[PDB]
């Protein structure tokens, strides 16, 4: 059961794909790989063709190959990108050198949703809950995400949302304990990303717009607060406790007066969710159950995901010890029911 | 979700 593959020669890039898809038209390229929209016959769906660059170029890049398969291959999730499809046109492993993955293309982000009209602040409890029911199943399986913004948030034109582009403009959705590396962080990172997603949704303005490193902190310190004794007890370095410990302190501001005229319930998430200790933050499953996703919330249908097993992080392998579990990755996918 | 969202 190998498709019939045909090749052709698109940019400086060559593509060889199952005649499934057709009409390949370049999207672009960069260090995740080269991009073309296509139309994938067996399903109709207008899909996303990603042709991995240099997957097993060196140990590096190998491992992050594999690492990439096994976590998009473990998302099954209403609100997380799935995988369509993964592919090579090797005919055995010495042959083995390109992957291709192939997802649902992916029509608007949220950006684009605000650029085209003014969100009703139904709209804004669908978004947000969509994304932290996203969440609650990712972080289920001990995956942090770390880069959730509004680019890596599609929505499509029933205000349905899924998360994009796992992790491994750009600093403003981040939590402060690892913009500036200050402790192993926790899932409750995302949160903090959530959070700041939500208040500009709300108020059109992104809430902590800074320029360099510290002057993006003094913006989320002016309004959470400084750090207090037992936060600067968790941070490891001893040069990032002097630092803050040398700030002038500040209290925490009062959201009510930054947010005046949006839903209180709305508000108080906020306050949850922007804590600056991040072990006292919401996390998506309780988050689930404020009330102010009532009309959406349903316990019985926020599902959780499968255990996702790790333990490769910690194996040290050869180039060619990770290209073949790649390999077997490839040719162990089974696609999606429909 | 009812009425469409706009899209560009």
């Amino acid at each position: 059961e190998r498709p019939t593959f045909y090749r052709q020669e698109l940019n400086k890039t060559i593509w060889e794909v199952p005649e499934r898809y057709q009409n390949l038209s370049p999207v672009g390229s960069g260090a995740y790989g080269s991009v073309c929209a296509a139309f994938d016959t067996k399903t109709g769906l207008r899909v996303a063709v990603r042709k991995l660059s240099r997957p097993f170029q060196s140990i590096i890049h190998a491992k992050r190959t594999y690492r990439e398969l096994r976590l998009l291959k473990h998302m099954k999730h209403e609100n997380v990108i799935g995988l369509l499809d993964v592919f090579t046109p090797a005919r055995s492993l010495e042959e083995f050198n390109d992957v291709y993955l192939v997802t649902h293309l992916m029509g608007a982000d949220l950006n684009n949703i605000v650029k085209c009209q003014k969100l009703t602040d139904d709209h804004v409890q669908f978004l947000i809950y969509q994304i932290l029911r996203g969440l609650k199943y990712i972080h289920s399986a001990d995956i942090i995400h770390r880069d959730l913004k509004p680019s890596n948030l599609a929505v499509n034109e029933d205000c349905e949302l899924k998360i994009l582009d796992f992790g491994l403009a750009t600093r403003w959705y981040r939590a402060p304990e690892i913009m500036l590396n200050w402790m192993h962080y926790n899932q409750t990172v995302d949160i903090w990303s959530v959070g700041c997603i939500m208040a500009e949704l709300l108020t059109g303005r992104t809430l902590f717009p800074g320029t360099d490193h510290i002057d993006q902190l003094k913006l989320i310190l002016r309004l959470v607060g400084t750090p207090g004794a037992e936060l600067l007890k968790k941070i490891s370095s001893e040069s990032a406790r002097n630092y803050i410990q040398s700030l002038t302190q500040m209290p925490k501001m009062n959201f009510a007066n930054v947010f005046i005229g949006a839903n209180p319930l709305a508000v108080d998430l906020l306050e949850k969710m922007l804590v600056l200790d991040s072990d006292k933050r919401i996390t998506a499953a309780q988050a689930l159950a404020h009330a102010y996703f009532a009309q959406y919330h349903d316990p019985d249908d926020e599902p959780v995901a499968d255990p996702y097993d790790q333990s490769f992080e910690s194996r040290d392998l050869l180039i060619d010890e990770w290209k073949s579990l790649t390999y077997d990755e490839v040719i162990s996918f089974v696609p999606p029911p429909l | 979700r009812n009425p469409g969202l706009k899209i560009p």
